[PDB]
């Protein structure tokens, strides 16, 4: 039957979801942003394109930080990123408050893969169209 | 409604011409037991404002926990954090002020006496105090508990009104302050030997130190004295 797309938990014959292809499709239709794992840290990169020149210079900025240690750099639908590093701030928040020790890489990688997740598995939420190349330096 | 379990003791802070002085002992007081000496009671937040607090020792960790959270929630997406925009003191002092009222609001108050110093962005000395029922007041010169009562005394003495801010110098608030918390170690039981002394200025910036004791002590006249009363041998 047709409309395998229309909804986002619906598999698709092959047993692959489909709006979180198009998720993937929207993604690459943004600004590139690289990042370089040096020895002892990271370092990371945008491309914030310079639309007509009423913008101003050095002032719109796209590397969001989370506590001290990580950061977030994001590409596609920027808002949407936006509102997974807000959450993501949320949880190092919390993590920090009842634990008082800064949020380990994997850690917030984890928390925030089960948000994004929880983003794809029911028919009633878009899945998320920003990917992010978010990362830090840890005591390991 | 609690009953504080590990009390704090007296925080002293008066301001100069070039900024403000703040100062306060590391000792723990568990009842009339004196548990701990590491305590720390100055948290600098930033480096133009230093908050000195008293009460519960659970509960100065929590406002410090709070200011690290209020730090963290500045530093987002704010690319002028460091220099232009900061976390000057009052913002910071409204905002445990407004904690402090909602906890006593709430019938479950925190048992604390904050006192916060800092220095303005456009070079205006900061100093006001709040206790757990949330009164509000800014004074040339500032204490807690025991102290509220013993230090003022001495600190008013060099600075009593607005006009003796810009005569005061640095090193006079310095001697003021250590032979205030000289008397203080004489005569307040929750006070130890030990103590620290911070000095913000917008110039020199934050100055703080640490391992800081309480000499030039007089006893040689107490061996004079015999008895305590009518007796003489």
């Amino acid at each position: 039957g047709t409309g395998y797309d229309l909804s986002n938990s619906v598999f698709s014959p092959d047993g692959r979801n489909f709006q979180v292809e198009y998720a993937v499709k929207a993604v690459e239709n943004g600004t590139t942003s690289i990042g370089i794992k040096c020895n002892d840290g990271v370092v990371f990169a945008v491309e914030k394109l310079i639309t007509s020149k009423l913008l101003v210079p050095q002032k719109n900025v796209k590397i969001q930080v989370v506590d001290r240690h990580i950061g977030c750099v994001y590409s596609g639908l920027i808002p949407d990123g936006r509102h997974l590093v807000n959450r993501g701030r949320e949880e190092a928040a919390s993590f920090k408050k009842l634990y008082k020790t800064p949020i380990p890489i994997p850690a917030f990688a984890d928390r925030l893969g089960q948000y994004v997740q929880a983003h794809t598995l029911y028919n009633s939420v878009r899945p998320f169209g920003v990917s992010t190349i978010f990362g830090g330096v840890d005591k390991n | 409604t609690q009953q504080p379990i590990v009390t704090g003791t007296s925080v002293i802070s008066m301001k100069y011409d070039n900024g403000v002085i703040i100062a306060a002992d590391n000792l723990g007081s568990y009842g009339s037991l004196l548990r701990f000496n590491g305590v720390e009671r100055l948290i600098p937040v930033g480096d133009n404002t230093v908050v000195g607090i008293s009460g519960d020792i659970s509960d100065m960790q929590h406002i410090e926990r709070l200011l690290k959270d209020l730090v963290t929630e500045n530093a987002y997406d704010n690319p002028l954090a460091d220099a232009e925009e900061a976390l000057e003191p009052s913002y910071i002092f409204e905002y445990l002020a407004t904690v402090m009222y909602q906890r006593r609001s709430k019938m479950n108050p925190l048992w604390n006496a904050i006192i916060v110093a800092g220095v303005q962005s456009n070079g205006d000395q900061f100093l006001r105090y709040v206790n757990l029922l949330g009164v509000t007041y800014s004074s040339p010169t500032l204490a807690t508990g025991f102290g509220a009562h013993m230090a003022n005394p001495l600190l008013r003495k060099v600075v009593d009104r607005e006009s003796d801010i810009p005569k005061t110098t640095v090193q006079v608030a310095e001697e003021a302050i250590v032979n205030a918390m000289r008397v203080l170690y004489y005569r307040d039981a929750r006070s130890s030997r030990n103590f620290s002394l911070a000095i913000i200025d917008k110039n020199t910036g934050l100055t703080f130190k640490k391992n800081l004791q309480v000499e030039n002590m007089k006893w040689d006249f107490a061996k004079d004295i015999k008895g305590y009363g009518t007796q003489k041998i």
